[PDB]
Formats: C-alpha cells, structure tokens, sequence
C-alpha cells in the first residue's frame, strides 16, 4: 500500500481539463454521408414513429416508443482539437446535456 | 524505509518550495545504522 | 504568416497555431507596492478574460502556456482556456485547495515567457480570432514578507 | 470522493453515445416537437 501511494503521489500531476461544448445539430449536419436536418428530421420521425436518420452509429432511430439518438465518438476529433505536446491521456472528465 | 524516506524528501521538497528557500534541508543523511540494523530510523525521521 | 512586435513581448503564427507572447520580468509588478511589505512576490493564480463574440454554444481554444526555467512542481505549468470569460482551466476552480493551482508560486518578477496560444488559426477558429477586441489576465499573486 | 458519471472514458475511442427519449408518442410527443436542438457539455482532461 505505501509503494502505491508513493507512485501515486510521484505520478500525479495536475490537470488540463478542457470542456467542449459539442451541438449534435452541427455534427447531423456536417455528416457527409446521409446527413440531415436536426429540426426537421425530429418532426419527421415524431409525426411518422417509425423512421431514422443517417447511417448507423451517428443518427436517430425510433424503437417502440423510444427515440434516440446516436453519436460515434472518434468521429467527433476531439484528441486532434490541441497539439499533442500537453498530454496523451485525454479522457473525459463529465458531461451534461 | 526506503518508500518512507523518500515521503519526507517528498515533504521537504514542498516545503522548500512554499516558503521560498531552497537551502531548507530538514531531512538528515543517515538514520539508517546497518550495524544495529537500522533501528530508530522512524524515531528520527519523526524528529526531522 | 506574420508576426508582431519583436520576440518575447508580441505574437507568432506558427503553422496553424496564433500564439501571443508576453515577458512577465516587462511588467513591473513587484514595484506596484513599497517594498517594506516583503519580497517573496509568488504568482498565486492566472486566469484569462478574452471579451470576444463568441458563437452559440461555441468554445475557445487556447493555452496559457509559460515558458522559463523555475520548479513549477507539477502538469500546473499551463492552463486550457475553454470559457474564454475569467476561467482557468478547472471546473469549480477553487482556492485554498489540497493540491497546487496552476502557476501557483512562480516569481512574479521573473524573466519568463508568457505564451497564449491559439489552435486552429485558420480552421473554426477564425471567426472568433477576428472578433478578439483584446487580451486581458487576471494574474493574482501573493505579496509575503 | 466518488466518481462522476463519464468520468475517465478515453476521449477518442470508438464508443457509441446515446441518448434515448422514452415515450416518443406519449406526454414526450409536443416536446420533441418543440425540440430546437441537442447540444452536449463534454468536459474532457489532458493529463501529460
């Protein structure tokens, strides 16, 4: 336990903690393969409950009574946003809607 | 002793560094006698 | 391509990087004050005000980043500007904490580089670079005697 | 002192991100019609 706890104080350092604020109606758009409305296609979808949007991973479906909505992670840059001289292990710290 | 010894170097260094003086060397070279085995190295690490 | 001023007191564009230099030692901070009340001038803590236009829902990129020769203890060496409106980098960023704030303790008189720097010059940060009005920093630091 | 919800998932993998509305017809039908957009606070960390 105190080689542990002496790695652990050795090998922790500070932080840089970076929120991104990421608008999905941006990515839907922005999509270059069956790319859509956001605002359109939730109507779309509501009136008609049956449809989805997109490709897979990266778009809405309705299932039963749930719509939800889809979103691939790589393809969305964020470890390319700063150079790569400030850290490695950029992992995500929280997220709110 | 060793991961110990090297917590108090640990504490010395922020010391050193909060009150603005690097020549602040509380940490004594020593206190682990091998001819009695390193007794005490605990009491003398608690003194510095 | 350009640059501004000379070295260590203006800006750089480094390939896709606008980066905005400054040299603490230039700023005459430790003779704001008398100096009978002490002399250990130690930078507590850094955050930056940038009162452009920003977007809707749209982030700032850009690093406080220093440039010198001091201890520094830890990854405290730079900031993320993600806010862009009197932030550092920390989420509750909060004072009297545990560990060590960033650029906490750096000698306020110090001959360092000061560097901002902004990723993405020409990318989607285009806009926002051209409706920078100024650059501003809150530097709080701690006189002792 | 626990962790946070998302908190130390690797910021570039190869996850699928889902948000799921229940009740699409039902009470949740006028406010998916009133839907502007959909807009997430990733706050993420470098750590060198």
């Amino acid at each position: 336990l105190a080689q542990m706890e002496k790695s652990y104080l050795e090998k922790d350092e500070r932080a840089l903690e970076v929120t991104r604020t990421v608008s999905l109606a941006e990515v839907y758009a922005g999509l270059t393969e069956n790319s859509f409305i956001l605002k359109d296609k939730v109507t779309e979808l509501v009136n008609a409950g049956e449809g989805s949007a997109g490709t897979t991973l990266n778009g809405l479906n309705v299932e039963g009574t749930q719509l939800q909505a889809s979103l691939k992670l790589s393809d969305l840059n964020i470890a390319t946003d700063y150079p790569d001289g400030l850290g490695n292990t950029r992992r995500i710290k929280q997220i709110s809607v | 002793y060793d991961l110990a010894v090297s917590l108090c170097l640990m504490a010395e260094q922020t010391y050193q560094y909060e009150l603005n003086n690097a020549a602040a060397h509380f940490i004594k070279p020593g206190a682990w006698h091998g001819t009695y085995a390193g007794l005490l190295a605990g009491e003398t690490l608690m003194l510095n | 391509e350009g640059s501004a001023g000379t070295t260590l007191n203006g800006l750089n564009v480094e390939g896709t990087q606008l980066q905005a230099s400054l040299k603490l030692s230039d700023l005459n901070i430790a003779t704001d004050y008398p100096d009978g009340l002490g002399n250990t001038r130690r930078i507590k803590q850094i955050s930056v005000t940038l009162p452009a236009l920003l977007g809707p829902y749209q982030d700032v990129r850009a690093i406080l980043s220093y440039g010198g020769s001091t201890m520094m203890p830890r990854g405290c060496k730079a900031i993320a500007i993600s806010h862009g409106m009197n932030d550092s980098g920390q989420f509750q960023m909060d004072f009297n904490d545990a560990k060590y704030l960033p650029f906490e303790g750096l000698p306020v008189a110090d001959t360092g580089t000061l560097t901002l720097s902004f990723p993405g010059i020409s990318g989607k940060q285009k806009s926002l670079l051209l409706s920078l009005s100024d650059i501003i920093l809150h530097i709080r630091y701690t006189i002792r005697s």
